[PDB]
C-alpha cells in the first residue's frame, strides 16, 4: 500500500546565468505506517526534496501521487487546502507562537473543524500525557526549555493524525539526553497510532531510530538499508559503515 | 513605456485640460470675472492634474511591462498578479493556452511510449519465429545447401541482433553489469554461433589467452567480440584468426588477428563512423557498417577503447582496451 | 573603493522605498512656510481687532514647531528601523560606529535637504488661498495678493536646522545599540496589581464623567467651590485616562479571553493575542492625543459660539443705536443729521434709579452674597413709554436676561420686588419678562434689568426723589434710527463727528467682536487640523511596523496551510479594534468638554459639534485602511 | 461588463469630481469671481463628461469582450486587430505562444514520421531475407519436411504481409483504384498460394463463381481473401472450404464457408474486435489476430462489407458484398 | 609559540528564573599555525564556544589570553580594534553586498585603511589568483555560482592578512565537488602564509583535511588526534572510529 509516489522528479534555482540544477531524476516510493529516514550531507537537497514533496514549491518537471491524488495540477490554494488538512510538519527551529500558551499552541489546527469543547480537551489530554507536558498547559513559551518546547511542537502535529508528516531534523537543536528521549517517544508514537513519518537528517544517531534508510547525494538516491531483526546497536554499526564508504 | 501610456490615455487628457482651456476662454468676454483670479484656479488645477497623473502610471504599467517581459526571452513565470478585471480576462486566456500546450506535450509523449511499447512488441512477434525456423532446419541432412541455409540464417540472425543494439543502446546505461567473466567459455560459444560461416570459408580459431578473466559487462562485451569477429571473418578468407589476451601493464587488453585484404589508411578511423563503409570492394555494399560504430559506443560507459592496426593487403588487428580494477568504484560515491 | 561612491549608490537603490518619509517632511515644511508668511505679511494689518494681529500668529508659531518636531521624529523611524543587518556587516569587516554614523547620515541629510527645498515652492504656491480664507471670515473686502515673505523662508531654514539636530541624536543611539550578533538574528501572566489598576482607571474615568455631569445641572452656584470640582475633574480625568490606557485594557482582554477554555481560532489568534499585550507599550502616547484633541474640539466650539453671538451682545452694550455722554455733542451729531434727510427720533427717556429688594428671589445658597444681597443699583421705568407691558399696582416687570447673571442668581416663581427706598417701601409682583437694557452698559455697569411699575407708582417714585444712588445722567442721551435704509452714511458721519471716538455706536461694536474671534477660531481651526492629521499619520507608522517583527509569524502558518485570505480577514478586525477604542474613548471626551462651551455663554447650538465629529472619523478610516492595505502587502511576500 | 468598465476607471471619475470640487471652493472664497455662472459651467461640463464616458465605453470595451469570446471556442479569428499598444502586446504574446505550440507540435510529428518511416523500412529488410531464404531452399526432395517448412514460411510471410497491410492502411484512402478484376484468377491465385497447407491439413477446397466480374481494388481484395482463406485453414482440421460467390439484387456477394470447429456464438461478434484471441484454445494466444480486423478496416472506404456467419460446431461463413458499380462514380468523381 | 589560550570558561543563556548553561570547564591549548577542527553533534555547544573566543560574546567565568593579551578586560573600544587587527571571519552563508563587483566587494575593507591604491590591487589580484576567481571580478554577485560567491567571500577575509581565522562550517551550502575544492584551497592558503585556522564542523569528511581535530560532547571536550603521517584516508577512518563511539 503506498501513500507517496514520486516518478523522475527535477528542480532548478535561479534563470539565465546561474541556473542551477538540484534534483536530477528521483524515484520515491513510501508505504504506509513506515518511519522512513533520507541521509545525506549538508549540501545535498534535503530540504528542497522534502518542500517539493510536501507541495510547499514546484517541481519543473516529474510526477507526485500522495494518497491517489495528482498533486502536479492543483494551482495552488487547492495545495495550501491540501496541505492544511491532510499533513504535518516539525521543524528544526521555531514553531510556537510567542503570544500563546501551550494548550493554545496544540489546539490551533482543530479550530478549523469546531470539534466541540470537550471533544477537543479529551483529545489535547490524551497527546499531553503521551509527552509529559500536561502540567505546563498554561505556561508561556518563554518559561520552559529548549526540549520541552520541541515536544509540544511534536504534539501539535500529531493531533489531527495526518496522513504523512514531515520532519527536519528534529533534534538539532537539543543536548544528548533532551533528543534521545524526544526520538523515543517519536518511535513510540509512530508504534502506538500508525502514522507515516519521512524525517532528513544528517546524523547516524537520529537515523538508527528508523526501519529504512535512504542515502542521498547530489540528488541522487542510490543505497537502501533494512533495518530487519537488527536491534539499534547493529543497525547504527551497518549506517556507520554503509556512511564512511560514499565519502571515501 | 511613457510614450505608451501617454498615448492610449490621451482622451481623458484632452477632456481634463478642454474644461480649463474653456475657462480661460470664457474669462475673457465676461465683464464680471477677472483674468488675474481665475489664471490662480488654472495653475492650482493643472498641478493635481499632473501629480494624479504620475501616481496612475507607475500603479498602471506594471503588468504589462512584466507580460512583455515574459514574451520570449525567458522566465515562463514573469507574469504578475492582477488586480484589475481587464488584468484577468488576459491571464485566463495566457493559463488556458499554456495548459493546452502542456497536455499536447503530454499526448506526445504518451504517444512515444505507446510506439516504443507496440514496436518491443513487434520486436518480440519477429524473435520468435527466426527461433522457431532454426529449430525447425537443425534437422538436415545434405551438406552444401545446409550450409547455405546457415549461412543465411546466421547474417540474418547478426543484422537483427544489431538492430536490437541500436535500439538498446538508450537503456544501455542501466543494464551495465559488472560480474566475474571467463573469456574462454564466451569466446567457444561465439566460435559456436559462428560455426557455418567459419566452415564454408575455412577460417580456423586460435585460444591463447595469457588472461582470461575480464572487467566487463557480459551481453554488451560478447556483442562487441563477436562484431569483431564477423568482420575479420568478411575481410579474411580461408585464414586463420588468432585470439591472444595479454595485460598491457596494469590495463587488460584483447587482440585479435587476420591474415585478410585489410583495411587502406586513409579509412581507418572511418570505420567506427555511423553507418561506414567501403567503397574498395563490390562486396561491401551488403554491409551496414553498424557492429562497429554500435560496438565502439557500447565500450564507452564501460572506459574500454578500440584500437585498430588495420593494412592494406595485411589483415585488420583489433585490441579491446580494458581499463584498470581500480576505475571500477566511482558508480556507488560520485 | 570610494565611499562616497558607496553612499551614492545606496542612495539611488534606496530612494524606491522612502516615499512616506518625503511626503511627510514635503506637507510639514509647507504647513510652516504657508502658515508663517502671514505674519510678516503688510496685509493682515486690515483686521481691525482689539489684539494686533501678527502677535497671535508668533504664539501659535510656537506651538506648530512643537507640533511638527514629534511628526518627523516618528517619522525617521521608517529610514533607521530597516538597517540593522547593515551596520552588522560593516561592523563585521571592521569599521567602528563613528564611520557607520556618518556613512548612514550623509544620505539622510541629501532626502530632507531636497525635501525642504520641494516643500518651500509647494507652500508658496498656496499661500495666497490662506489669505483669501481669513480676509473671508473675518469680512475683508481688500484684495489679496501674492508674497515671497523672505524672513519666513529665513525662520523656516532655521526651524527645521534645529530640528535635524535632534534627528542626527536619536540616529546616533540606534546606530550605538546595535552589534555584530544582529547579523544573525515580556509576555508573561497578569498579575494582581494590574487586575487592580485596570478597575481602578473605569472607576475614576466614570467618578469625572459624573461629577462633570453634575455641575452643568445647576449645582455649585459659588466661586469657592467651582474651583476645586473643576480641579478634580481635571486631575480624575487624566489619571483614569493614563490608567486605562494601561491596565484596563489588558483586564477586559484577560476576562473575554479566558471565556474560552484554552481553543481560539486564527482571528482570535490575529486580533486579541496581540492587542492584549501591545497596546500597554503605547499609554503616554495616545493618552496625549485623546486629551488634546478633545480639548481643541471644545475650544473651537466655544470659539464659534462667541463668534456668532456678537450681534446680541452689541445690542445689549449700547442700550441706543448710537450713544453719547454730552448734550451738546448730541445736538451737534443732531444738526450734522439735519442735512443727511434721515429722521432722527431721538427720546432722553427719563429713568429713576430705585433700589429694590431682591434678596428673597434669590433661589441660591447662603454662601452665594454677590455683595449687598439687595442694594444693587436698580432703576424703575414708567408705563407711558414702555405702553406695551402695562403693568398695575404693586407689580413689576424685569427687562433683561444676563445669561451669567441667570446661571449664577435664580429668580424665585413668586418672587416679591420691594422697593427698599429711604422710608417707604413699595412691593412689586412679576409677570411678564423682557430682555431690552434701558441703558448703555457705561450706566449700568453690570446690567441692571430695567423694571416696569404703573404710572401713577412710578409719579409718586420719581416725586419721592430718594436721596440715593442716581445715575448722573438721569435721561439717558441715545438718538435712534428710522427703518434701515442708510446706516452706512449715518455711522459715517458719527465717525466724522467724534475724532477722538468718545461714544459708542451698534454697528461699530458689531465687528471688533467678529474681527477678534473669527481669528481666533482661524487660528484654533488651523492648529486643530493639523494636530488632527498628524496624530493619525503617526499611528499609521506606528502600525507599520508591528508587521515586520511579525514577518516570521505570517511566514510559517502558510507553510502549514492557511491561504492569505484568512491571514487578511483577522487582520480587518485587529485594525477595526485598533482605531476604534481611541476614536470611541476622544468622542466622549470631546462631548463632555462642549457641554461646558454652552453651559455658561448661552443654551445649545448642536450645529458645529456634529460636523467636526465627522472628518474625526473619516481621517481614522482612511487610516485604517491604508495599514490594512500595507499589512495585506507584507502577508503577500512571506512565503 | 459596463460594471466592469466602471470599477476599472473609478480613479478618473474620482479626480473629475476633485476638479470640479476644487474649482467650487476657489470661486466661492475669491470675492471678484462670480458664483453663478462656475454652477452653470460645472453642470455643462457634467453632461458632457457623462457623454464622453459612453462614447469611451463603446470605443474601449470590444477587445476585451472578443478575447473572452475566443478563447472558448474552435476558431482562432475571432481576435479584433490590434488599436492601442497596451492590447498589442497582448497581441503579440498570444501570437508568440500560438506559434511557440505549432513549431513544438510541428518538430515532434516530423520527428515520429520519420521513426515510422524508419520502422517501415525496417519492416522491409526484416521481410526481404525470408524471401531470399525460400529462393535458395526451394530444392529440397522430401515431403514431410518440405511441407512443414512451407507451412512455416507461409506463415511468417502472411505475418509480414499483414504488418506491410496495417502500415498501408493510413494511405489506402489515396492510394484506392477502381478497374475490373476477375473473381476466378485470384481465388485460384490464392488456393496456389494455400497448396502446402492443404496438402499438412488435408483440407479440400471447391471452386464455383456464378458471377466472374467485381469492381474493386485488387491488392486489398486479394488481401482480405488471402488472409479469410488462412483463418478458416488454420481453424480447420480437414474440412471441406468451399468458395461461393453468387450476384444478389444490384451487389455482388462473395461468401467462404469452412466446416471446422467455428467460433461460439458468445464471441462471434468479437471477432472484429482489434487484437482479438480465443480463450478457449491456448495454440491461438500466439496468433496475432489481426488479419480481420484490417480486413475490416480496408473494406469501408472500398464500401464492401465484410459479414460474418458463424455457428459453434458447424463453421464461419465470411461474405464479401462488393459495392454497386455506379457506386464508384463518387469515388471516381473526388 | 602557543597563540591561543582559553582557560575554564564557562557560559549560561537564561535570566532568573530560567537559566540553562551551556560550556562546562573548557580548557583549551591552540599552537600558531595549526589547522584546528573540533567536531561534535548539532547541540554541543559549537558555535557558542567560536563566539566565545572570537571575543563577541561574553563568559560567566574563564579567562582567555590571546597572544599574550588578557580578553576579558578590555572595553568595547580596545575590543573593536583588537578584533579589526587580530581577527578573520568565515560563516556558512555568504555576506555579500549586491551593489557591489566582486572585486570591489573584496576591497571593501582595504579601502577603509589609508593605503595606496597600487598596494591594495597587488593584494587582491594575488589573492584573486591564489584562489582563482580572477576572471569574474566586473561581474555583480547575481550573475555567478554558490561556489564562486563563497570563495569570494573566503578570499575577502584574507586580503588584510589577519592572524586568526575564526571560520564556521563554511560548506554547508556547496555540493561535493565545490566542497572539496575549497577545502583543498584553504588548506593550500594555510601553507604559505601562516594563519591559524579553527574550523567547526559536524561533517567527518571535512575535519579530515586538518592536523588536529578535538571531540566535544556537551560543553566538554573529550579526546584529540594527530595527523603525523597518514593520507587522508587512513585519517579519515580513524576519525570515523572515534565518532562512532561518542555517538552511539
Ligand atoms: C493641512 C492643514 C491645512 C489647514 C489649512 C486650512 C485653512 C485654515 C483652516 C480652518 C479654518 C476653520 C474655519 C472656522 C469655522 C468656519 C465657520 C465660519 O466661520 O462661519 C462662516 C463660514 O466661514 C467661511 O466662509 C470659510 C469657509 C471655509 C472654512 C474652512 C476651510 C477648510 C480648508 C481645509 C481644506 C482646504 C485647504 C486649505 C489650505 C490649502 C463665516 O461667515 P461667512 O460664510 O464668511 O459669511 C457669509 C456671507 N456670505
Ligand atoms: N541566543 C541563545 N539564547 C538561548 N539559547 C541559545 C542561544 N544560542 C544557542 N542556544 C542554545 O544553546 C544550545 C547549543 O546551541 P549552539 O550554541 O548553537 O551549538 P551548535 O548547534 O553546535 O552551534 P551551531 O549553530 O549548530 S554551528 C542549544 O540548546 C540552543 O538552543
Ligand atoms: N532559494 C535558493 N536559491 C538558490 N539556491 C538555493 C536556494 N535554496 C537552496 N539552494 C541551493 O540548494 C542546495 C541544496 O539545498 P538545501 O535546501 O540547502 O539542502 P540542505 O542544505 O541539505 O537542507 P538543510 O537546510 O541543510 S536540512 C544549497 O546548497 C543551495 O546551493
Amino acid at each position: 500500500h503506498v501513500i507517496l509516489e514520486a516518478n523522475k522528479i527535477r528542480k532548478s534555482y535561479g534563470n539565465k546565468l546561474n541556473k542551477q540544477e538540484v534534483l536530477k531524476g528521483i524515484d520515491i516510493h513510501i508505504e504506509k505506517g513506515e518511519f522512513v529516514s533520507i541521509m545525506g550531507a549538508s549540501g545535498s537537497g534535503k530540504t528542497t526534496l522534502l518542500n517539493v514533496l510536501s507541495s510547499i514549491d514546484q517541481v519543473s518537471h516529474g510526477t507526485i501521487h500522495i494518497n491517489g491524488n495528482d498533486m502536479t495540477a492543483m494551482k495552488e490554494k487547492q495545495l495550501a487546502e491540501f496541505r492544511k488538512q491532510h499533513l504535518g510538519f516539525i521543524f528544526q527551529d521555531y514553531n510556537l507562537l510567542d503570544t500563546l500558551t501551550v494548550k493554545e499552541n496544540i489546539l490551533l489546527p482543530l479550530s478549523i473543524t469546531k470539534l466541540s469543547k470537550k471533544e477537543a480537551n479529551r483529545k489535547f489530554e490524551e497527546v499531553a500525557k503521551e509527552l509529559g507536558i500536561y502540567e505546563l498547559r498554561d505556561k508561556y513559551p518563554n518559561e520552559i526549555s529548549g526540549g520541552q518546547k520541541q515536544r509540544t511542537s511534536a504534539g501539535r502535529a500529531f493531533i489531527h493524525d495526518p496522513s504523512i508528516i514531515f520532519a527536519d531534523e528534529p533534534t538539532g537543536a537539543l543536548d544528548s539526553k533532551s533528543a534521545s528521549d524526544l526520538l523515543n517517544k517519536l518511535s513510540q508514537l509512530n508504534q502506538k497510532r500508525n502514522a507515516t513519518i519521512i524525517m532528513v537528517t544528517h546524523d547516524p544517531v537520529a537515523a538508527s531510530y528508523c526501519g529504512r534508510v535512504i542515502f542521498i547525494k547530489d540528488g541522487q538516491m542510490y543505497t537502501q538499508l533494512n533495518k530487519g531483526g537488527q536491534d539499534r546497536q547493529t543497525f547504527f554499526q551497518d549506517i556507520m559503515k554503509t556512511q564512511g564508504v560514499l565519502g571515501g | 513605456m511613457i510614450k505608451a501610456f501617454l498615448i492610449e490615455r490621451r482622451s481623458w487628457i484632452a477632456a481634463f485640460l478642454f474644461q480649463q482651456a474653456l475657462m480661460l476662454f470664457i474669462a475673457f468676454v465676461d465683464p464680471s470675472i477677472s483674468f488675474g483670479n481665475v489664471l490662480y484656479m488654472v495653475y492650482l488645477c493643472i498641478l493635481f492634474f499632473i501629480i494624479f497623473l504620475w501616481f496612475r502610471y507607475r500603479k498602471e504599467t506594471a503588468f504589462y511591462k512584466s507580460l512583455k517581459t515574459w514574451e520570449n526571452n525567458l522566465d515562463v513565470t514573469a507574469i504578475n498578479e492582477p488586480e484589475t478585471p481587464f488584468e484577468a480576462m488576459v491571464e485566463r486566456s495566457i493559463a488556458g493556452q499554456t495548459e493546452h500546450l502542456k497536455q499536447t506535450a503530454a499526448r506526445h509523449r504518451l504517444a512515444l511510449e505507446n510506439e516504443k511499447d507496440e514496436l518491443m512488441a513487434w520486436i518480440h512477434e519477429v524473435k520468435t519465429p527466426l527461433t522457431a525456423m532454426h529449430l525447425i532446419i537443425d534437422r538436415m541432412e545434405e551438406k552444401a545447401l545446409k550450409s547455405q541455409l546457415s549461412y543465411e540464417w546466421l547474417r540474418i540472425h547478426l543484422l537483427l541482433d544489431q538492430q536490437l543494439h541500436q535500439k538498446r543502446i538508450s537503456f544501455i546505461e542501466n543494464d551495465l553489469s559488472v560480474e566475474f567473466i571467463q573469456l574462454q567459455p564466451l569466446i567457444f560459444k561465439e566460435i559456436k554461433d559462428l560455426q557455418s560461416w567459419c566452415i564454408q570459408k575455412g577460417i580456423g580459431f586460435d585460444i591463447q589467452l595469457e588472461a582470461k578473466e575480464v572487467l566487463s559487462d557480459a551481453k554488451w562485451l560478447a556483442f562487441i567480440i563477436r562484431q569483431l569477429l564477423t568482420n575479420a571473418v568478411k575481410y579474411s578468407e580461408a585464414s586463420e584468426i588468432e585470439i591472444k589476451s595479454f595485460q598491457k601493464g596494469e590495463q587488460t587488453q584483447l587482440q585479435v588477428k587476420d591474415c585478410g585484404r585489410g583495411i587502406d589508411p586513409k579509412d581507418v578511423p572511418r570505420i567506427f563512423d555511423k553507418g561506414f563503409t567501403s567503397t574498395t570492394d563490390h562486396h561491401d555494399q551488403a554491409s551496414t557498417g553498424m557492429g562497429l560504430y554500435l560496438a565502439k559506443k557500447a565500450a564507452a560507459p564501460l572506459l574500454i577503447h578500440i584500437d585498430v592496426e588495420s593494412e592494406f593487403g595485411a589483415g585488420t588487428v583489433f585490441t579491446l582496451t580494458f581499463p584498470i580494477r581500480n576505475q571500477f568504484e566511482h558508480v556507488i560515491s560520485v | 573603493m570610494n565611499i562616497n561612491q558607496l553612499i551614492l549608490r545606496n542612495l539611488k537603490k534606496n530612494l524606491r522605498n522612502y516615499y512616506l518619509y518625503v511626503f511627510a517632511l514635503i506637507f510639514s515644511v509647507a504647513l510652516y512656510f504657508a502658515f508663517v508668511t502671514l505674519q510678516y505679511d503688510p496685509a493682515i494689518n486690515e483686521v481691525k481687532a482689539s489684539i494686533k494681529g501678527a502677535a497671535a500668529i508668533k504664539t501659535a508659531s510656537i506651538l506648530l514647531v512643537a507640533v511638527v518636531a514629534i511628526f518627523i521624529l516618528y517619522a525617521n523611524t521608517i529610514f533607521i528601523k530597516r538597517r540593522s543587518k547593515e551596520i552588522g556587516l560593516f561592523q563585521l569587516i571592521g569599521m567602528t560606529k563613528h564611520k557607520i554614523f556618518r556613512i548612514l547620515s550623509a544620505e539622510n541629510v541629501m532626502l530632507y535637504f531636497g525635501s525642504l527645498a520641494i516643500g518651500v515652492a509647494a507652500g508658496f504656491s498656496i499661500s495666497k488661498l490662506v489669505l483669501m480664507i481669513l480676509f473671508k471670515i473675518v469680512d475683508v473686502k481688500a484684495d489679496a495678493k501674492l508674497h515671497f515673505s523672505e524672513q519666513a523662508l529665513v525662520q523656516t531654514v532655521i526651524v527645521f536646522c534645529g530640528i535635524y539636530l535632534l534627528i542626527m541624536i536619536m540616529n546616533y543611539t540606534f546606530i550605538k545599540k546595535q552589534s555584530i550578533l544582529s547579523l544573525f538574528k515580556k509576555v508573561k501572566k497578569i498579575s494582581f496589581f494590574q487586575m487592580l489598576i485596570g478597575a481602578l482607571g473605569i472607576v475614576l474615568i466614570l467618578t469625572g464623567y459624573y461629577v462633570s455631569s453634575e455641575l452643568f445641572g445647576g449645582k455649585f452656584k459659588t466661586i469657592n467651590e467651582l474651583f476645586v470640582a473643576m480641579s478634580f475633574i481635571l486631575g480624575s480625568v487624566i489619571i483614569g485616562t493614563f490608567l486605562f490606557y494601561k491596565g484596563s485594557v489588558t483586564f477586559i482582554s484577560n476576562i473575554i479571553r479566558k471565556s474560552k477554555g484554552g481553543y481560539l481560532n486564527i482571528s482570535e489568534v490575529l486580533s486579541l493575542s496581540s492587542i492584549m499585550f501591545r497596546m500597554k507599550s503605547n499609554a503616554l502616547l495616545l493618552t496625549i492625543i485623546t486629551t488634546v484633541s478633545a480639548l481643541a474640539i471644545g475650544l473651537l466650539s466655544l470659539a464659534y459660539i462667541s463668534y456668532y453671538s456678537s450681534e446680541k451682545t452689541a445690542e445689549q452694550n449700547v442700550a441706543a443705536d448710537f450713544s453719547f455722554m454730552n448734550e451738546k455733542d448730541a445736538k451737534l451729531f443732531e444738526n450734522k443729521l439735519r442735512e443727511s434727510n434721515i429722521s432722527f427720533v431721538k427720546k432722553a427717556t427719563p429713568v429713576l434709579q430705585a433700589n429694590v429688594d431682591i434678596a428673597n428671589i434669590m433661589d441660591g445658597t447662603p454662601k452665594e452674597m454677590q455683595g449687598d444681597p439687595g442694594n444693587m443699583q436698580l432703576a424703575v421705568v414708567s408705563d407711558k413709554d414702555v405702553k406695551g407691558v402695562d403693568v398695575a399696582a404693586g407689580e413689576a416687570v424685569f427687562s433683561g436676561y444676563t445669561d451669567l447673571l441667570q446661571k449664577i442668581m435664580v429668580f424665585k416663581d413668586s418672587g416679591v420686588i420691594k422697593v427698599k427706598s429711604k422710608h417707604e417701601t413699595q412691593p412689586l409682583k412679576y409677570k411678564g419678562l423682557r430682555e431690552e437694557f434701558l441703558v448703555s452698559y457705561t450706566f449700568t455697569s453690570g446690567g441692571m434689568p430695567a423694571v416696569i411699575v404703573d404710572d401713577s407708582l412710578f409719579k409718586q417714585l420719581d416725586k419721592d426723589k430718594d436721596p440715593r444712588i442716581q445715575l448722573a445722567q438721569s435721561t439717558f442721551i441715545g438718538v435712534n434710527v428710522k427703518h434701515d435704509d442708510q446706516m452706512e452714511k449715518a455711522n459715517e458721519l458719527f465717525q466724522q463727528v467724534n475724532k477722538k471716538n468718545e461714544h459708542l455706536s451698534r454697528l461699530d461694536t458689531s465687528a471688533a467682536q467678529k474681527s477678534l474671534f473669527g481669528m481666533v477660531m482661524f487660528i484654533v481651526g488651523f492648529l486643530g487640523l493639523t494636530f488632527l492629521i498628524t496624530s493619525g499619520c503617526i499611528l499609521y507608522f506606528k502600525q507599520m511596523g508591528e508587521s515586520e517583527d511579525e514577518k516570521p509569524s505570517y511566514t510559517i502558518l502558510r507553510k502549514l496551510g492557511f491561504t492569505q485570505g484568512d491571514l487578511i480577514k483577522g487582520i480587518r478586525i485587529k485594525q477595526m479594534y485598533n482605531f476604534g477604542i481611541p476614536l470611541v474613548v476622544g468622542l466622549f471626551h470631546s462631548y463632555f468638554a462642549v457641554q461646558s462651551g454652552w453651559f455658561l455663554f448661552g443654551s445649545e447650538v448642536w450645529a458645529p459639534m456634529i460636523m467636526v465629529m465627522v472628518l474625526y472619523t473619516a481621517l481614522y478610516s482612511i487610516f485604517g485602511f491604508l495599514s490594512v492595505l500595507y499589512y495585506k502587502k507584507v502577508i503577500k511576500s512571506s512565503l
